[PDB]
Protein backbone atom coordinates (compact mmCIF):
# COMPACT_ATOMS: atom_id res chain seq x y z
CA UNK A 1 0.00 0.00 0.00
CA UNK A 2 2.80 2.44 0.87
CA UNK A 3 4.54 1.75 -2.45
CA UNK A 4 1.27 2.09 -4.37
CA UNK A 5 0.16 5.37 -2.80
CA UNK A 6 3.39 7.26 -2.07
CA UNK A 7 6.04 6.11 -4.56
CA UNK A 8 6.64 5.15 -8.18
CA UNK A 9 8.56 2.39 -9.94
CA UNK A 10 12.31 2.11 -10.41
CA UNK A 11 12.17 2.77 -14.17
CA UNK A 12 11.09 6.37 -13.54
CA UNK A 13 14.13 7.26 -11.43
CA UNK A 14 16.43 5.18 -13.66
CA UNK A 15 15.48 6.98 -16.86
CA UNK A 16 15.32 10.39 -15.17
CA UNK A 17 18.90 9.79 -14.04
CA UNK A 18 19.82 8.81 -17.59
CA UNK A 19 18.40 12.07 -18.96
CA UNK A 20 20.07 14.15 -16.24
CA UNK A 21 23.42 12.48 -16.91
CA UNK A 22 23.11 13.18 -20.63
CA UNK A 23 22.36 16.86 -20.01
CA UNK A 24 25.29 17.27 -17.63
CA UNK A 25 27.74 15.43 -19.89
CA UNK A 26 26.85 17.58 -22.89
CA UNK A 27 27.15 20.71 -20.75
CA UNK A 28 30.64 19.65 -19.60
CA UNK A 29 31.89 18.91 -23.11
CA UNK A 30 30.41 22.20 -24.35
CA UNK A 31 32.24 24.08 -21.59
CA UNK A 32 35.57 22.53 -22.59
CA UNK A 33 34.91 23.24 -26.27
CA UNK A 34 33.98 26.87 -25.56
CA UNK A 35 37.14 27.43 -23.52
CA UNK A 36 39.29 26.06 -26.35
CA UNK A 37 37.42 28.10 -28.97
CA UNK A 38 37.87 31.29 -26.93
CA UNK A 39 41.59 30.60 -26.61
CA UNK A 40 41.93 30.03 -30.36
CA UNK A 41 40.02 33.19 -31.28
CA UNK A 42 41.97 35.34 -28.83
CA UNK A 43 45.28 33.97 -30.12
CA UNK A 44 44.61 34.09 -33.85
CA UNK A 45 42.01 36.84 -34.24
CA UNK A 46 40.32 35.20 -37.23
CA UNK A 47 37.03 34.53 -35.46
CA UNK A 48 34.01 36.73 -34.77
CA UNK A 49 35.27 37.31 -31.23
CA UNK A 50 38.04 39.61 -30.01
CA UNK A 51 37.63 41.82 -33.08
CA UNK A 52 39.30 45.12 -32.30
CA UNK A 53 38.54 48.17 -34.45
CA UNK A 54 40.86 49.48 -37.14
CA UNK A 55 40.63 52.72 -39.11
CA UNK A 56 37.71 52.86 -41.53
CA UNK A 57 38.99 53.16 -45.10
CA UNK A 58 35.92 55.17 -46.15
CA UNK A 59 37.48 58.20 -44.42
CA UNK A 60 40.36 58.39 -46.91
CA UNK A 61 40.14 61.18 -49.48
CA UNK A 62 41.06 60.11 -53.03
CA UNK A 63 41.52 63.38 -54.91
CA UNK A 64 44.36 65.39 -56.45
CA UNK A 65 46.25 66.95 -53.55
CA UNK A 66 47.91 70.12 -54.93
CA UNK A 67 51.13 68.09 -55.29
CA UNK A 68 51.45 65.17 -57.73
CA UNK A 69 53.12 62.79 -55.25
CA UNK A 70 50.23 62.82 -52.73
CA UNK B 1 1.27 95.94 -27.74
CA UNK B 2 1.10 98.91 -25.39
CA UNK B 3 3.32 97.21 -22.81
CA UNK B 4 5.97 96.31 -25.39
CA UNK B 5 6.10 99.81 -26.86
CA UNK B 6 6.26 101.25 -23.34
CA UNK B 7 9.13 98.90 -22.47
CA UNK B 8 11.05 99.82 -25.62
CA UNK B 9 10.53 103.54 -25.03
CA UNK B 10 11.63 103.16 -21.40
CA UNK B 11 14.76 101.34 -22.58
CA UNK B 12 15.55 103.96 -25.24
CA UNK B 13 15.71 106.35 -22.27
CA UNK B 14 18.53 105.86 -19.70
CA UNK B 15 19.67 102.72 -21.60
CA UNK B 16 20.27 103.71 -25.25
CA UNK B 17 23.56 101.80 -25.57
CA UNK B 18 21.96 98.45 -24.76
CA UNK B 19 19.09 99.14 -27.17
CA UNK B 20 21.53 99.98 -29.96
CA UNK B 21 23.73 96.94 -29.25
CA UNK B 22 20.80 94.51 -29.17
CA UNK B 23 19.36 96.00 -32.36
CA UNK B 24 22.69 95.72 -34.18
CA UNK B 25 23.26 92.15 -33.00
CA UNK B 26 19.77 91.08 -34.00
CA UNK B 27 20.22 92.67 -37.41
CA UNK B 28 23.51 90.81 -37.80
CA UNK B 29 21.76 87.54 -36.95
CA UNK B 30 18.74 88.10 -39.22
CA UNK B 31 19.82 89.99 -42.35
CA UNK B 32 22.25 87.44 -43.91
CA UNK B 33 19.47 84.86 -44.23
CA UNK B 34 17.43 87.37 -46.26
CA UNK B 35 20.06 89.06 -48.42
CA UNK B 36 20.30 87.84 -52.04
CA UNK B 37 24.06 88.48 -52.23
CA UNK B 38 25.17 85.80 -49.74
CA UNK B 39 24.96 83.20 -52.51
CA UNK B 40 27.05 85.56 -54.64
CA UNK B 41 29.70 85.54 -51.91
CA UNK B 42 29.60 81.73 -51.86
CA UNK B 43 30.02 81.63 -55.64
CA UNK B 44 32.91 84.12 -55.50
CA UNK B 45 34.65 81.99 -52.88
CA UNK B 46 34.17 78.84 -54.98
CA UNK B 47 35.59 80.67 -58.03
CA UNK B 48 38.98 81.52 -56.47
CA UNK B 49 41.56 79.01 -57.80
CA UNK B 50 44.01 78.20 -55.00
CA UNK B 51 45.09 74.88 -56.52
CA UNK B 52 46.24 73.78 -59.94
CA UNK B 53 43.31 72.47 -62.03
CA UNK B 54 44.42 68.88 -62.60
CA UNK B 55 43.43 67.78 -66.12
CA UNK B 56 41.26 64.74 -66.75
CA UNK B 57 42.46 61.89 -68.94
CA UNK B 58 40.06 62.03 -71.87
CA UNK B 59 38.16 58.89 -72.88
CA UNK B 60 35.85 60.27 -75.57
CA UNK B 61 32.87 60.42 -73.19
CA UNK B 62 33.05 64.00 -71.84
CA UNK B 63 31.27 66.45 -74.16
CA UNK B 64 31.05 68.94 -71.26
CA UNK B 65 34.78 68.97 -70.42
CA UNK B 66 36.78 71.37 -72.64
CA UNK B 67 40.06 70.50 -74.29
CA UNK B 68 41.38 74.08 -74.17
CA UNK B 69 40.70 76.99 -71.80
CA UNK B 70 39.40 78.91 -74.82
CA UNK B 71 36.71 76.31 -75.55
CA UNK B 72 33.15 77.47 -74.74
CA UNK B 73 32.22 74.65 -72.35
CA UNK B 74 33.23 74.78 -68.71
CA UNK B 75 32.37 77.21 -65.92
CA UNK B 76 32.37 80.89 -66.86
CA UNK B 77 33.07 84.01 -64.80
CA UNK B 78 31.07 86.58 -66.79
CA UNK B 79 28.69 87.10 -63.86
CA UNK B 80 31.67 88.02 -61.68
CA UNK B 81 32.84 90.58 -64.25
CA UNK B 82 29.32 92.01 -64.24
CA UNK B 83 29.25 92.55 -60.46
C1 LIG C 1 -1.28 1.07 9.95
C2 LIG C 1 -0.72 2.16 9.08
C3 LIG C 1 0.77 1.93 8.81
C4 LIG C 1 1.31 2.98 7.84
C5 LIG C 1 1.24 4.37 8.46
C6 LIG C 1 1.26 5.44 7.37
C7 LIG C 1 1.45 6.83 7.98
C8 LIG C 1 1.22 7.92 6.95
C9 LIG C 1 1.67 9.27 7.49
C10 LIG C 1 3.18 9.44 7.34
C11 LIG C 1 3.52 10.00 5.96
C12 LIG C 1 5.03 10.12 5.79
C13 LIG C 1 5.39 11.36 4.98
C14 LIG C 1 4.98 11.24 3.52
C15 LIG C 1 5.17 12.58 2.82
C16 LIG C 1 5.34 12.42 1.31
C17 LIG C 1 4.15 11.69 0.71
C18 LIG C 1 3.85 12.22 -0.69
O1 LIG C 1 4.85 11.76 -1.60
O2 LIG C 1 2.57 11.74 -1.10
C19 LIG C 1 1.77 12.79 -1.64
C20 LIG C 1 0.49 12.88 -0.82
O3 LIG C 1 0.84 13.42 0.46
C21 LIG C 1 -0.05 13.03 1.51
O4 LIG C 1 -1.35 13.57 1.26
C22 LIG C 1 0.49 13.60 2.81
C23 LIG C 1 -0.32 13.14 4.02
C24 LIG C 1 -0.04 14.03 5.23
C25 LIG C 1 -0.75 13.52 6.47
C26 LIG C 1 -0.09 12.26 7.00
C27 LIG C 1 -0.90 11.63 8.13
C28 LIG C 1 -0.93 12.51 9.37
C29 LIG C 1 -1.75 13.78 9.14
C30 LIG C 1 -2.13 14.42 10.46
C31 LIG C 1 -3.08 15.60 10.25
C32 LIG C 1 -3.72 16.03 11.56
C33 LIG C 1 -4.58 17.27 11.36
C34 LIG C 1 -5.31 17.65 12.64
C35 LIG C 1 -6.33 16.59 13.04
C36 LIG C 1 -7.13 17.02 14.25
C37 LIG C 1 1.47 12.51 -3.11
O5 LIG C 1 2.64 11.98 -3.73
P1 LIG C 1 2.86 12.06 -5.32
O6 LIG C 1 3.97 13.04 -5.60
O7 LIG C 1 1.51 12.23 -5.98
O8 LIG C 1 3.39 10.58 -5.65
C38 LIG C 1 3.47 10.11 -6.99
C39 LIG C 1 3.37 8.59 -7.00
N1 LIG C 1 1.97 8.19 -6.83
C40 LIG C 1 1.17 8.75 -7.92
C41 LIG C 1 1.87 6.72 -6.85
C42 LIG C 1 1.46 8.68 -5.54
C1 LIG D 1 19.64 88.66 -29.66
C2 LIG D 1 20.93 89.31 -30.14
C3 LIG D 1 22.04 89.22 -29.10
C4 LIG D 1 23.38 89.71 -29.66
C5 LIG D 1 23.46 91.23 -29.68
C6 LIG D 1 23.94 91.81 -28.34
C7 LIG D 1 25.46 91.90 -28.27
C8 LIG D 1 25.94 92.59 -26.99
C9 LIG D 1 24.77 92.98 -26.08
C10 LIG D 1 24.61 92.03 -24.90
C11 LIG D 1 25.67 92.26 -23.83
C12 LIG D 1 25.19 91.83 -22.44
C13 LIG D 1 23.96 92.61 -21.99
C14 LIG D 1 23.66 92.42 -20.50
C15 LIG D 1 22.33 93.05 -20.09
C16 LIG D 1 22.34 93.58 -18.64
C17 LIG D 1 21.01 94.21 -18.25
C18 LIG D 1 21.05 94.86 -16.86
O1 LIG D 1 20.66 94.26 -15.92
O2 LIG D 1 21.55 96.16 -16.72
C19 LIG D 1 20.59 97.10 -16.30
C20 LIG D 1 20.66 98.33 -17.20
O3 LIG D 1 19.77 98.17 -18.27
C21 LIG D 1 18.56 97.55 -17.93
O4 LIG D 1 17.70 98.17 -17.41
C22 LIG D 1 18.36 96.06 -18.23
C23 LIG D 1 18.04 95.81 -19.71
C24 LIG D 1 16.92 96.72 -20.22
C25 LIG D 1 16.58 96.46 -21.69
C26 LIG D 1 17.77 96.76 -22.62
C27 LIG D 1 17.41 96.57 -24.10
C28 LIG D 1 16.58 95.31 -24.35
C29 LIG D 1 16.31 95.11 -25.84
C30 LIG D 1 16.16 96.43 -26.58
C31 LIG D 1 16.21 96.27 -28.09
C32 LIG D 1 15.19 95.25 -28.60
C33 LIG D 1 15.49 94.81 -30.02
C34 LIG D 1 16.02 95.96 -30.87
C35 LIG D 1 14.93 96.97 -31.22
C36 LIG D 1 15.44 98.41 -31.14
C37 LIG D 1 14.45 99.41 -31.74
C38 LIG D 1 14.57 99.49 -33.27
C39 LIG D 1 20.88 97.52 -14.86
O5 LIG D 1 21.92 98.46 -14.88
P1 LIG D 1 23.11 98.34 -13.75
O6 LIG D 1 24.46 98.48 -14.42
O7 LIG D 1 23.02 97.00 -13.06
O8 LIG D 1 22.93 99.54 -12.63
C40 LIG D 1 22.14 99.29 -11.50
C41 LIG D 1 21.67 100.63 -10.93
N1 LIG D 1 20.63 101.19 -11.78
Amino acid sequence: WIARTFYDGPEKNYEKTMAILQIEAEKAELRLKELEVRRLMRARGDGPWYQYPTIDKALIDHSPKTTPDN
Amino acid sequence: AGRIASFLKNAWAKEPVLVASFAIGGLAIILPSLSPYTNYAIRINRATPYNYPVPLRDDGNMPDVPSHPQDPQGPSLEWLKNL
